[PDB]
This record gives structure tokens, C-alpha cells and sequence, in this order.
């Protein structure tokens, strides 16, 4: 899943969206705003990171950690052993959260709803495949 | 008659005149200034909402309620059963307030002039507006 | 101040120059391994304390390098919003408090390795602004260590 | 009790305006119908308060007209957010109207707020939940004052 | 020319004024049924030749009205690119050639019903530009009929 | 499928993309360009509409017919009996083309790849549901 | 937030509208005496606790009114720089701590008298932003009282 | 009453309406056009200053004197002894000119509407303006 | 007799406007009081002409009101400098009023001009003396015509 | 000292400088910067208000208190009994500081150096007289 050509599209399109965002904190908060608006039940999962105020330093810091992780993963899509190790590390970090498939699906929808609004060109399928690669690794 | 094509015209022109929230107050003021100039004794009916000072917070809230009432009716012109239920309620809200029957045609004239002033005379259709406003006030007035 | 808004903007601009459209996504590993090489030399810290034992041929260590460069990226990019930056640093601080044998001095050495490698790949780097801002970063990560 | 700021009001008025259908009642009815379905699911007893508007048949003209009135009332209040002196008179007006309805209580407004919070992200693009929550409170608290 | 670039721009602008952000998506049926009412009166064509027999309470006819307003929309919006417009009209022409009892005169009546209803909902409409451009549309749809 | 609230999002977002497009012919051609780039085998299906030259009057006219149909359908999402009739009509028009599920899936991807690049805000799920409503009606 | 940057800008703009080029320097006493009149009524605080016993004919009280309006001016004008504002408020807090019989509730009443008099001379005043920002001011001056 | 806070509001709004010399004529014209529309027989009182042609140099100078008179009174609202001395003189200047008592409330209405039109309805306070204008005209009129 | 030019009028109107207190009478009273103190120092007999306004007590309300009238009259005239047709009617009006005061003579206007020339540089920033002198003459000569 | 006409010039020129300053904190800090640059020995007098860092919240707050006091005094130059009372109050606030004539002279120089750089027109003498009025009242 997420072949070498699909990786080219996703790397290029992430560079043009996240990579070129003038306000990285706002981009990252928007991701979570879309997530909560897609699946209201997800919001409570973030009670440990100041989610009651999405403009808080605490919540913004969480959002930046997440898009930074997306960035570091996208950078390594082509390095199978390295990304597998990194995905396992993230899986460990999410293990105690008792997430389910609907949660990962909602995050995929959020990513794929925010990203194209920052682009002139977007490839839905490649993004679905490479998001699946990441989600499956983190779900563990 | 307030025909299907009349309703289309009135809806579009109302949305232009009222659709942006700022200048809702400007539209309302056009109505009341005109109405009270033509029918000074009408001002007294609004004593509870400070009709002597149309610029007061109390009157301005009343003015914006009136425009919201008109908006409900215009938005529902194509759905007569809903429109009739809206007018039924407006009727209850106007009965036994000592409102003279003459107040309604006066208000209709003031409202039409206000919309006309807002959207411009060249695009305007007085026939459509009169027909449709008369349908509305017929449901409200005794 | 120390690491002023102006200093922060310079540092962010220079980090962006290193990780520009051509280099971002392809150069993190090489930059990161070099940072670790300088760090190990200056700090005397054992490579064995790291995933994959500090072996650049090991995917476990390469993934660690990816995390460290990304963590640095996130902190650096937040330098102009001090309240957000303080929170990022407090999170990193908690993570390192949970790890045996992380010292304040060693955190300083790693921060200075970032600055020194940046100056090696970007000769024009404002070494003073890097010093001030990496010291602010080190103070936050290394708090109580 | 977090304040509905100037910035929050801008966000809410933007979300609201962008989703508004200015010439037709069908969209505002659909919005309100979803809010009421949520409210009545959360608080089954609340439906009885609406017997005067045929709440038992939410697709009826009677109930659809109520939906129009409610969404209108909220539209007027939202549009007054940048003129709070006027807003206060409007909310006092709405409060009096709800005081006149036996059984309507402040607790019901909390349930209504939950219903809007559920429904708005389903009808509004780039919906700003925190700003909505704070400014809905500003409005609802004004209506529920005295009950 | 007849239906010049300038005439076309006026017509497109006026169609857009009718179907503006408030009205587009909600008013097509009412506009369409009115166009058909004027058409039936001027043309003497039997409602029975249409899906749902011209009954405005029938979903089959309402869907026909939706198609006709949309077809008109597509042609009108392409008036400034004559080569594309000619092709749209040729396609519509083929569709009407396959239908028994469509005449050139009747096609003219429908085109003029569009113009007349537009002028009823938009008093300021440029009736000349509408005449010239709807005549160009009618000529294309009605070719050989 | 495609509930009354989802319809609000799709109608609003179509209005803001297609509805506001300065060059409707270009928007419509872009849809088909994305379709062919997603599923190369789809291109040959359009041999009767001058597809060898996507800038031709013939092919542009086809593209405009398609987005005009999308527009007229989106306008009627809330009128069940009317849209059902219109969808049946379109189903008749596509019946002889021997299309398959992969073709409808590829068109959905094209629509959902083009539309959000014209928007500040996009709701992936609502678009998937309402695209499914249309696709199922046309597939017949 | 409560008294956001936006709220602060509105309040500052409205205070500037009251004390504009025509009114600044000539209207402070009248505004101030009116604020005190509303304050005395709402708070039940004795005029005798003030210089000149709250007598508007007394220069000692008029000078007190001048100080209060100026203090309010300085705090209001610093609302967009929260760190500076916090310091101004802490200084005022120390000054009132040194004064017997200043309560937190009374400080609130005076802050609300400022807002109410502003709304009386400036009908368009944003009463919500005034409430939020005067509450922030009252919290600082009234801390521990 | 024309209260201290009323006086503050009237002073500020007057300074906005009158403070720049250009458009003093525009403010004056708003007053006279309104007054003579409502009370046509008033025009005759101004025969010596060419009241038939309000745009004439003679009338315009009169108009600007009137506004200057109002300015003196507004500027002095906070100083009652000076205000009373100003009104005393204005009274002398209006006595035995055959001015009907009704002319004063009419002028007050015209002046308030003119100021309101100039500074905008949203910032306006009719109560303050009426109270303070009534204090002024009470000193001038018999 | 040097002409009060368009440029002079601009200068004078600027100096005058920049020094004006638009909402309060205290500044214009102070200006006029200084002018009168100068006038009466220069021409002791002139004070008697002002017995009807309590000139003997320049701080009286009576005299302060006169000060307001004088500064008002000059303010109106200055503001009419760009519309001389209207100015001429105003100065003719003022002339008639001064003709009605026994003992007021053209020579007094020269002394008044000296008084303004002394006082204006003490109240006006970047005061343009030559433009003031020429345009004050334009005004004063209009009032003093016929006396 | 500081006659009624001089007051007109000073009120007008303060309105045009302080009154129109876009950055009141910067204007006020500049006053103190000029003071310290004129008389270096004055700086230590401000050790209780964070003077070691002139950009501190503490020092900026002091500077704003001072120009606010200048403003409230200038506003009352014409109200003899009121300003006398206010000047006596300020004199009480400065009594324990053991200031000398050179300190008041240096502050006058600072005021009269900053103010005219914000003006098209400045009257040195009127400012000297009205500054003297204030300084004498505060020196006590
Ligand atoms: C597939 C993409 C995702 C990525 C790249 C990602 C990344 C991250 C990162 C980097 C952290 C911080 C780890 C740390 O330093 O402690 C984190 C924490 C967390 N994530 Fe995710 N995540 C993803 C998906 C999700 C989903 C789908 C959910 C649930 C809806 C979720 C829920 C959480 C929670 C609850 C935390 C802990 C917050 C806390 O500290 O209280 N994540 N994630
Ligand atoms: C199409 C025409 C009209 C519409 C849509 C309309 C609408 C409204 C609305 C929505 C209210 C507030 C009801 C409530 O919540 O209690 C109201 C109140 C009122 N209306 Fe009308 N109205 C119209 C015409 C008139 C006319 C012609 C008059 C009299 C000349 C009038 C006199 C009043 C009065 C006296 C009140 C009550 C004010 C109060 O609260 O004390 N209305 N109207
Ligand atoms: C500026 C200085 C530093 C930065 C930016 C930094 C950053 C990071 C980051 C981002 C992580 C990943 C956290 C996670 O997701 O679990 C990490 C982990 C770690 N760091 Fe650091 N670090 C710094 C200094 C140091 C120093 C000086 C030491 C050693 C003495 C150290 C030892 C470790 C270890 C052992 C881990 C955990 C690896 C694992 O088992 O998952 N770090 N660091
Ligand atoms: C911000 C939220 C709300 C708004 C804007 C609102 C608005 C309105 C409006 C405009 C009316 C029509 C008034 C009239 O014509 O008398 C109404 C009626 C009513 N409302 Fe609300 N309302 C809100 C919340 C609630 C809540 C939480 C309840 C309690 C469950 C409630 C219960 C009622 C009832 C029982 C009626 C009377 C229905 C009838 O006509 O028989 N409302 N509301
Ligand atoms: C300007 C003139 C006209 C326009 C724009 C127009 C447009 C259209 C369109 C867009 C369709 C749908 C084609 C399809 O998808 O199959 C259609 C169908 C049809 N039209 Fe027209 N038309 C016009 C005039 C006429 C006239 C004058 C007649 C009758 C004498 C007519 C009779 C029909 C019929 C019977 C159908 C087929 C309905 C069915 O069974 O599917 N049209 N037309
Ligand atoms: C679900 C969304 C779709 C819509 C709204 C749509 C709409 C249309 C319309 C309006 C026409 C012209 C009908 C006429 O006037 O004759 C058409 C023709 C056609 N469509 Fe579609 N279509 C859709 C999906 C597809 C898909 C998924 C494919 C295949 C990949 C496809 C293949 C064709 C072909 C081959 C034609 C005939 C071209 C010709 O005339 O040679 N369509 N479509
Ligand atoms: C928002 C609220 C308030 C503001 C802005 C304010 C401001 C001030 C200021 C600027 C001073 C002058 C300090 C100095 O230079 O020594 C002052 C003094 C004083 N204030 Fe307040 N104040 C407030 C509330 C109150 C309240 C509620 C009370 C009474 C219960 C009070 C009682 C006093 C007294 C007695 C003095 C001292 C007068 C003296 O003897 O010098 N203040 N205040
Ligand atoms: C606040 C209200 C008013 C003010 C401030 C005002 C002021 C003035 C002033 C300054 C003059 C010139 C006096 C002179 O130098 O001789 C004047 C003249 C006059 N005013 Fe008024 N006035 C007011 C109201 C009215 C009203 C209500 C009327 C009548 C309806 C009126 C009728 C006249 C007439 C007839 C003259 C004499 C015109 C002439 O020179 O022949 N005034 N007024
Ligand atoms: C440009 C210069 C002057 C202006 C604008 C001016 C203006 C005025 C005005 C507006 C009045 C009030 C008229 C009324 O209500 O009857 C007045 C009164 C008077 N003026 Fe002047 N004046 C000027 C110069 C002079 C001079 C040079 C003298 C002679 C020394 C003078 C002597 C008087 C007297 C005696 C009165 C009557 C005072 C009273 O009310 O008892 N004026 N002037
Ligand atoms: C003549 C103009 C001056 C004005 C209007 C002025 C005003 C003020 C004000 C308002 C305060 C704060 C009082 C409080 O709330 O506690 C203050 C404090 C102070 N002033 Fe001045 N001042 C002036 C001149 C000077 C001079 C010439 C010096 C010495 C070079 C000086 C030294 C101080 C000191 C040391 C403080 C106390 C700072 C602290 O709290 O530690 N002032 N002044
Ligand atoms: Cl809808
Ligand atoms: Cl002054
Ligand atoms: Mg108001
Ligand atoms: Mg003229």
C-alpha cells in the first residue's frame, strides 16, 4: 500500500500545502477542528491536551506535534524499515488510548479535507493509500 | 395576484435588500421614518418600544424583529401552508393593539419604497411587490 | 530579550533555507546523523542509550534521528509564539525526565550540535541568534535535569 | 464562563452567513428539524412543551413554521452580536416569550445548546466550534435569564 | 454580428442575475414551469408530448423542466465561445430530430418564452440582446425542423 | 444516502466551486482530465465526443453537458421523486456504454479531486455520500 | 479570551471617540463626576472616604476625579499590551491596598460606572467588550480586596 | 432635563456636524429645506434676507449666522451664566418679528434631523438633543 | 492696500481652525479677553463704548458673553473667506450693527487690528502674520465701511 | 507663570504630539530615554520600577504613569485650585525621593526635546513656562 509513484504525489502535495503554509499552527488547528466536526466523539480523547480551548498553547502544541509527525512520516514513506520503526513507536504512543477504526477513518477524512483546499492539484487516491499506510502502522 | 414570477422577483430583491446583516438597520430606518412622516399618529402604537426615539436600542430591536418577520414570510412565499402558519402567529401578535386598518397599507407603501431605494428603481417591479405584500398583510391585519 | 522575536525570525528563516523545497524531505537523515556525530563527540554520552544503539545503519536509530530532527523543527518553527513554544518544550522535558541518564549539560550539547551542523551546511548562519534561541530550547527541554 | 469575543462573533456571523439560504425557507427548516430531533432524543419530556405547534409530526406545516420562527429568532440575535445594546433588548424580548411558556426551564437551554453543537458542523463549512459554543451561550443565557 | 460578443455578455450577465447566489438551485423549477406555460400558450403544442404530460405536479415533467432549464443554461453560458456553442446546439438538434413533432416554429416559441420569462423576473433585461441570442440558439436547435 | 444536512454542504460547496468558476469550460475539462489521469481506460469510452483533442469544441461541449448535469442534479437532491426521474433518464443515456463500478468510482475521485481545490472548506464525507446517490442512480 | 485583543481595540477606539480632539482636555471633570455619581449610588460607599469628601465643588475632589479618569485612561490605553496592563493594574492594586475600606465589590461597581457613563455619552458603545475589559481591569485593581 | 451627560453628547456631536467650515452651508440647508417644507408660512418671516431663494448670498449669510448662534450656545452649555447672557441677546434679536411660538419647536425638529443626518443615526441620542435644544429655544422665544 | 489672496485665506483659515476649541467656550473667551485688554490699553476711551456689556469687569458673565459673540462673528467671517459674495452680506450685517453703536469709529478698527496682531501669535502655532494682517483688513474694512 | 494664552499653545501642541501618538508606550519610554541621556545620574532614581530594562512591563508602566500625569495636568492648567491640589498630591509622591533642581531641569529638557519632533510647530517659551508651573508644583 502506498506505492513509490503514489509517494511522489503525496510528498509533492504535502510540500505544497503544509510545506508552504504561512501559519503552521493555524493549519494544524484546522486539521483538528475538521476532525471534531466530522466525529464529535473524538474530541474527548484529547482532554489531556487542553482541548476545551482549541486556541490554548497546550492544544496548539498537540496539533503541531501531530502535523510534524505527519511530515516526518511522509518524508520516510520510501524508506520501508525506517518508517516501519517510526510507525511502531507511534503505535506505542497511541496504544493506551483505546482508539478504534472509526477514529482513524475520521482523521483520514480530516487530512483529506484540509490538504486540497491549500492546493491547485490534488490526487485523492494516492492520499487515501498513503494515509492508509500511516493509519495501519499507528493502529498497530 | 402574487404570481409565481412575482414571488421569484420579490424573493430575489428582498434577499438583495436584507441578505447582508449590516444595513438591516438602514432598511428598517427607511421604513419607520417614512411611515411616521405619513402617519404621525402611528408612532403612539410603539410607546412600549420607545417609538419617539427610533434610534434607541428598544426601537431598533423592534425594527429588526419586524424585518425578520417579513423575511420569514418572503422566504416562505412558495409554501402557502407554512406561510399561513407564519401569518396566523403574526396575526395573534397584532390583534388588540388598537392598530387602525389604515396602518397596513401605509406600512406596505413605506416598505416597498425602502426596498426600491435599496435595490434601485431600474430593476424594480411595483406590481409584484404590492401583490405579494398585500397577501402578507391580509393575513396579519383584522 | 534573549532569543527575541527578531532572533527567532532569523533562526526560522535559516532552518527553512537548509530545509528548502529541494532539500526538505530528503536531507533530514543526513543532517540528523551529523548532529548526532557532533553530539556524541562533545557530550561523551553512550550511543547505547539510544534506539538501535546509535548505529546509522539501523532502522531503529534512523527512526530516532527522524523524530529528533522533527522535534527540533517543531520547536524552532514555534519560536515566534513563546507560549506555544514553552508548551512544546515542557512536553519534551516530560519525555526526557522519563529517560534515565539525560542531563542538562547533555541537552545543551545536543542543542549546540544542531547550531553547529546548521552553520556547516549554511555558512552565512547567524551563529549568535542560533546560540540564543537554542539555549532557550535547551533550557526548556533540560529543565530539572 | 468563557466570553464571546469580537473575534468569536466574527467567526460565528461568518459561518452563519455562509450557510444561509436567503430567499427560501427549506434550508432553515431542515437545520431546525435536525436540532429538534436531537433535542427530543436527548430529552423526551421536552417534546410535550411543543404540543401547540404539532411537534408530534415534525414534517407538518405547523411545526415547519415553528422551525422558521426559531431559526429567524436566532438569525436576528446573531446579526445583533456586533450591537450588544440592541442584542440585550432582543434577548429580553425572547426571554419574556419563553417565560410565558409553562415548563420551559434553563436546563432545556443546555440541551438545546448540545443539539446545535451537534447539528451546526453538519451544515456549516469550516465551522468554528469554540466560537459557536461561546456565542451561543451568550445568546441562550440571555433568553433563559429569569427561568 | 447578430448575437455579438457584447450581446452574449449581456445575456450571460442577466441570466446570472436571475440565477444568482440566492436563487440558483432553488428557483429553476418555478422559472421552468413558467417558461412552459408561456410556450404552451404561444405554440399550441400539446402538453401530452412531454414526459408526465406537462403536469407540473408530476415528477417526470418536473425532471423534464430541470433538463430544459439546464440545457438553456449550458447554451447561454457558452454564447461567448461560438464554436463550443455551435456544438452544444448541434447535439440538442440531434436530440430533437429524434423526437416526432418538434417544429422549427415551436423551437422559436420556446426560445422566446425563455426571453419573456427572464424579462418578467428581471425588468431591466436587455430584450434586444435576448432576442438576438435566443434566435441564434433557436436556429441551432431547430435546424432542419 | 445523502441526507438533508449533507445536501446543504454539497449544494453550498458546489455553489462556491462550479458556481463561482470564472472559466466553466476549463473547470469541466479539468474534471475529465483528472478522470483520464485516474483511470486511463476510461478515455476510449469518449471516442464519440472528439476526446482525441480535449480542447476541441466537441469534447468541451461534452464536458459542459456533464457538469451541467451535475449542477441540475445537485439542485434537486432534496426533491426525491424529481431527482429519481432525472437519474433514471441519465441511466437510460448511459445504459449502452457498458460502464462498470470502477468507472463510476473513478469519476467520483475526479469530482472529489477537482472541487476542493476551488474551495476554502470541503467536507469529504458529505461529497462521498451525495456522489454515491448520483452514481447509483445513473448506474441504474 | 475574555477581553481579547479585538475587544481591547473596540474599547480603546470608543474611549478615544469620547475623548476625541474636541472633547479631550475639557470634558474629563464632567465625565468623572458622573462616573462618581453612578458609583456612589450603586456601591453605597461613603463620599467622605474621598479627598474633598466627594463634593464636586471642592478642588481636592476635582483633583481626585482628574486622577481617576487619568488612571482609567492609562489602563484602557494599555489593554492591547497585556503584560504592561497587568503591571499598571498591580500598581493601582498596591495603592488601594494601602487604603482602608476599598472592597473588591466596590472596585467592580466603579469599573461598571465607567462603562455605563461611556454608554450614556456614546450610545453605540459595545457594552459587551466594555464589560469584559472593565472586568479584567477590576480584577487587577481589586485583587485580594 | 439637559443633563451634564446630555451636554457632553450634544457638544461632541455638534462639533462633528459643525466643526469643519466647509459643509456648514450643507448643515444649514438641511435645516431650512425641512423647516420651510413643514411650515411654508415661516418663509415669509425671512423676506429681508431673501427667504424665497435660500441659495442666495443674503440667505446663506443669514443661515450661517443662525448656525453661529447655535454654536455659541452649544459651546457655552456648561456655563449657565454665559449661556443666559447669550440667550438674552438672541431674545432681543427675535422679539417683535411676528414669529409664531410654533416656529420654535419646528426649528428644533429641523435642526435635530439635520444633525442626525450629518453624524449618523446609530450614534444619535434624540432625548439629549431635544432636552438641550429646548433649553436654548426657551431663552430665545417669548 | 495689499490684497487678501486665495493663499492668504488658506493660511488664515488654517491658523484659525488649528487653534479653535470646537466644543467649549473657554478658549475663545480667553482669546477675546486678551484682545480687549490690549485694545483698552491702547485706547482707554474705547472701554466706555462697552458699558452695556460690563467691560469694567472683564471676568463677568456679561463681558464673557460679549467675547463669545465677537469671536463667533469673526469665526463666521473667516469661514466665509472662500465665498466672498456671502462674506459681503455678513460684513454689511456687522457694519449695520456697529453703525447702531454711537461713538464706534473706523479708527477703532485699526486699534482692534493691532490688538489681534499682538494676541494671535500668542495662541496660534506657525502663525502667518502677513496673511492675517491682509485678511483681517479685508474683514475689518467691511465692518467699518460707513463709519 | 504659564498664562492663559501660553496654556492654549501647550494644550494644542500636547494634543498634536502625545494626543496623536500611534505608540503611546514608545513615546513615553522615549521621554525617559532622553532624560537618562541628558542626566545619567537620574537613572538610578528609578531602581524601584525595573529601569535596568527600559522595555520591561514594569518600566513601561512607570513611563505611562508619568505621561498620563503630564496629560491630566496639562488638561487642568486653567483650573487653578484643581491643578494646585493635584500638584500637591504629586509633590507628596516625590517627597521621599530627595530630588533636586537639576533633576527637574533635566526632565524639562527631555520633555522639550521629545515633544517638538512630533510637531510641525512648537513654541519654546510657552512650554518652558508651563513646564516650570508643573515642576515647581511637584518640587513642592
Ligand atoms: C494517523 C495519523 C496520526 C498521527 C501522525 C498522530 C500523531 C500523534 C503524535 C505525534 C502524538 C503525540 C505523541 C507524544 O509525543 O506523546 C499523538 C498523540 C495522541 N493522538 Fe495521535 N496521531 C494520529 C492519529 C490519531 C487518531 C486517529 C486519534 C483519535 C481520534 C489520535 C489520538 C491521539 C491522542 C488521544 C493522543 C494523546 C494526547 C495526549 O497526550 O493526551 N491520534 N498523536
Ligand atoms: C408586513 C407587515 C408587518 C410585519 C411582518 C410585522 C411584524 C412584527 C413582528 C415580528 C413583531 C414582534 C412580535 C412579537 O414578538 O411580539 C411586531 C410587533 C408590533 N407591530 Fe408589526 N408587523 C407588520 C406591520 C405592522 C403595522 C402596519 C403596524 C402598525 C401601524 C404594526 C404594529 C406593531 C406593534 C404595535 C407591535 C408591538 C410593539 C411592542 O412590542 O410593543 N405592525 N410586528
Ligand atoms: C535539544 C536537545 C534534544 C532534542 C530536540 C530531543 C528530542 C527528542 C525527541 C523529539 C524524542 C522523541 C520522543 C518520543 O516521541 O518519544 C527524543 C527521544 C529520546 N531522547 Fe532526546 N532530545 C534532545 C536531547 C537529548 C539528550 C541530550 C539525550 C541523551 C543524554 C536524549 C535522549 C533521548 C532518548 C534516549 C530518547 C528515547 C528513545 C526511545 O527509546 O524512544 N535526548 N528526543
Ligand atoms: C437560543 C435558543 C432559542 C431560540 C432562538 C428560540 C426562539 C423561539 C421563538 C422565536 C419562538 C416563537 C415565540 C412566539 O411566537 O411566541 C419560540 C417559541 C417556543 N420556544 Fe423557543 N427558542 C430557543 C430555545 C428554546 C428552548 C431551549 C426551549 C425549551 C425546550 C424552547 C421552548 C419554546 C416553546 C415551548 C415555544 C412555544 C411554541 C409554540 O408556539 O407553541 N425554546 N422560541
Ligand atoms: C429553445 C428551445 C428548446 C430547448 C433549450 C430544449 C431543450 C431540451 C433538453 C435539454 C432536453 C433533454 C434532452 C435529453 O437529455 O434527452 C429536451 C428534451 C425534449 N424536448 Fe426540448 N428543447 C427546446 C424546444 C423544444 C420544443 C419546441 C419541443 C416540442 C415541440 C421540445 C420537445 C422535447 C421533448 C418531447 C423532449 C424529450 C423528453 C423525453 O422523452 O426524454 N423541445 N429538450
Ligand atoms: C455520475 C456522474 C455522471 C454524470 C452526471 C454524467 C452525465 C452525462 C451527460 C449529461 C451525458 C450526455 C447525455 C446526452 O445528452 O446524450 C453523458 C454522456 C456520457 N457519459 Fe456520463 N455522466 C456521469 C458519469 C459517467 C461515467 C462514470 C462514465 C464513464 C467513465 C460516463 C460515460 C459517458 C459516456 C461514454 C457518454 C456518451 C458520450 C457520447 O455521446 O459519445 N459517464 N454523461
Ligand atoms: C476601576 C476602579 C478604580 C480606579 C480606576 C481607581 C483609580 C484610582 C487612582 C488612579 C487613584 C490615585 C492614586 C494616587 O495617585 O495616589 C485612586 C485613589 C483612591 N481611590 Fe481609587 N480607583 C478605583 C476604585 C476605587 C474604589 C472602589 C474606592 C473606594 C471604595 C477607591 C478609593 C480611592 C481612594 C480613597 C483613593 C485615595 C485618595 C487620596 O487620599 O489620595 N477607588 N484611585
Ligand atoms: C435655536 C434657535 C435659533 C437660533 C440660534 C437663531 C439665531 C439667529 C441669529 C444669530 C440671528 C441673527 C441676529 C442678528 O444679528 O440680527 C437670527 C435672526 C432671525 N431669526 Fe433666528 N434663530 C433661531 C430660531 C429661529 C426661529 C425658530 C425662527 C422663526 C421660525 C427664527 C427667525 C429669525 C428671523 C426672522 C431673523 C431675522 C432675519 C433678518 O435679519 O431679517 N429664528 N436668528
Ligand atoms: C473685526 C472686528 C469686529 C468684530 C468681528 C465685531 C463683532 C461684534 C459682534 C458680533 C457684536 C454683537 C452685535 C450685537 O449683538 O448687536 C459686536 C458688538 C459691539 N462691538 Fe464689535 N466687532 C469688531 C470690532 C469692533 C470695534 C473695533 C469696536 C470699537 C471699539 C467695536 C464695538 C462694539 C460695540 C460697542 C458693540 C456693542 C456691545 C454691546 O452689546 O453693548 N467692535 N461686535
Ligand atoms: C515634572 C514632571 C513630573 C511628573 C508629571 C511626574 C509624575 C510621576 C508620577 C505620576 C509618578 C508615579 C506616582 C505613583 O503612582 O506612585 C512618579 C514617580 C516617580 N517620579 Fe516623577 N514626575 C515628574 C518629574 C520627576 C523628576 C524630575 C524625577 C527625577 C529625575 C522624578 C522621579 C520619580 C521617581 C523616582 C518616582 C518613583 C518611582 C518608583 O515608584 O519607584 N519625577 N512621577
Ligand atoms: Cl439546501
Ligand atoms: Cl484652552
Ligand atoms: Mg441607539
Ligand atoms: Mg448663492
Amino acid at each position: 500500500v502506498c506505492n513509490r509513484l503514489e509517494q511522489i504525489l503525496v510528498k509533492t502535495q504535502w510540500a505544497q500545502s503544509y510545506g508552504e503554509a504561512e501559519n503552521r499552527a493555524a493549519f494544524s488547528r484546522d486539521l483538528f477542528s475538521e476532525l471534531f466536526n466530522i466525529q464529535g466523539s473524538s474530541r474527548a480523547l484529547f482532554s489531556g491536551v487542553g482541548v476545551d480551548d482549541m486556541n490554548s498553547a497546550a492544544f496548539t502544541a498537540h496539533c503541531l506535534r501531530v502535523t510534524g509527525a505527519l511530515n516526518r512520516l511522509i518524508s520516510q514513506l520510501d524508506q520501508q524499515a525506517t518508517i516501519n520503526a517510526d510507525l511502531a513507536h507511534l503505535a506505542g504512543q497511541h496504544a493506551s488510548r483505546n482508539l478504534d477504526a472509526s477514529n482513524f477513518a475520521a482523521m483520514g477524512q480530516a487530512v483529506m479535507s484540509v490538504v486540497p483546499t491549500h492546493l491547485d492539484c490534488f490526487n485523492q487516491h494516492a492520499w487515501g493509500e498513503c494515509y492508509e499506510r500511516i493509519a495501519s502502522g499507528i493502529s498497530g | 395576484d402574487c404570481t409565481s414570477l412575482n414571488r421569484l422577483l420579490v424573493k430575489r430583491q428582498w434577499a438583495e435588500a436584507y441578505g447582508e446583516g449590516t444595513n438591516r438597520e438602514l432598511l428598517g430606518n427607511r421604513i419607520w421614518e417614512d411611515l411616521f412622516a405619513n402617519m404621525p399618529d402611528a408612532r403612539g402604537l410603539f410607546s412600549r418600544v420607545n417609538g419617539n426615539d427610533i434610534d434607541s436600542s428598544e426601537f431598533q430591536a423592534h425594527s429588526l424583529r419586524v424585518l425578520g418577520g417579513l423575511d420569514m414570510c418572503v422566504a416562505s412565499l412558495d409554501d402557502v401552508p407554512v406561510l399561513n402558519a407564519l401569518l396566523a402567529r403574526l396575526n395573534s401578535q397584532h390583534d388588540s393593539r388598537g392598530i387602525p386598518a389604515a396602518g397596513y397599507p401605509a406600512f406596505v407603501a413605506s416598505a416597498i419604497s425602502a426596498v426600491r431605494a435599496t435595490v434601485g428603481a431600474r430593476s424594480f417591479d411595483n406590481d409584484a411587490w404590492n401583490s405579494c405584500m398585500n397577501q402578507i398583510v391580509s393575513g396579519i391585519s383584522g | 530579550e534573549c532569543c527575541s522575536r527578531g532572533d527567532a525570525e532569523v533562526v526560522i528563516s535559516e532552518w527553512d533555507q537548509v530545509f528548502n523545497a529541494a532539500m526538505a524531505g530528503s536531507s533530514e537523515s543526513a543532517i540528523g546523523v551529523a548532529i548526532f556525530d557532533v553530539f556524541f563527540t562533545s557530550s561523551g554520552v553512550s550511543p547505547s542509550m539510544f534506539p538501535g544503539g546509535g548505529d546509522s545503519s539501523s532502522a531503529e536509530f534512523l527512526a530516532q534521528v527522524s523524530r529528533v530532527i522533527s522535534g527540533a523543527d517543531i520547536a524552532i518553527n514555534s519560536l515566534t509564539n513563546r507560549a506555544t513554544c514553552d508548551s512544546l518544550l515542557s512536553h519534551l522535558n516530560a519525555q526526557h525526565k522519563a529517560i534515565s541518564g539525560v542531563t542538562g549539560a547533555a541537552v545543551t550539547h545536543l542543542s549546540e550540535a544542531i547550531s553547529s551542523v546548521v552553520a556547516q551546511v549554511l555558512p552565512s548562519a547567524h551563529i549568535d541568534a542560533w546560540g540564543y534561541c537554542m539555549a532557550y530550547i535547551a533550557a526548556g527541554i533540560g529543565a530539572g535535569l | 464562563s468563557s466570553c464571546c469575543s469580537s473575534e468569536d462573533r466574527a467567526n460565528v456571523m461568518h459561518n452563519w452567513d455562509a450557510a444561509w439560504s436567503a430567499a427560501y425557507s427549506d434550508r432553515r427548516v431542515a437545520l431546525a428539524q435536525a436540532v429538534f430531533a436531537s433535542l427530543f432524543s436527548r430529552d423526551a419530556a421536552a417534546q410535550g412543551l411543543f404540543s401547540g405547534v404539532s411537534a408530534d409530526n415534525p414534517d407538518s406545516a405547523d411545526f415547519r413554521a415553528h422551525c422558521v420562527r426559531v431559526v429567524n429568532g436566532l438569525d436576528v440575535a446573531i446579526n445583533m452580536l456586533n450591537d450588544p445594546a440592541v442584542l440585550n433588548e432582543q434577548l429580553a424580548h425572547l426571554s419574556a416569550q419563553h417565560q410565558a411558556r409553562a415548563g420551559v426551564a434553563a436546563a432545556h437551554f443546555d440541551v438545546m445548546a448540545e443539539a446545535f453543537a451537534e447539528v451546526m458542523p453538519q451544515v456549516s463549512s469550516c465551522f468554528s466550534s469554540d466560537s459557536w459554543n461561546r456565542c451561543f451561550a451568550r445568546i441562550a443565557n440571555g433568553i433563559s435569564a429569569g427561568l
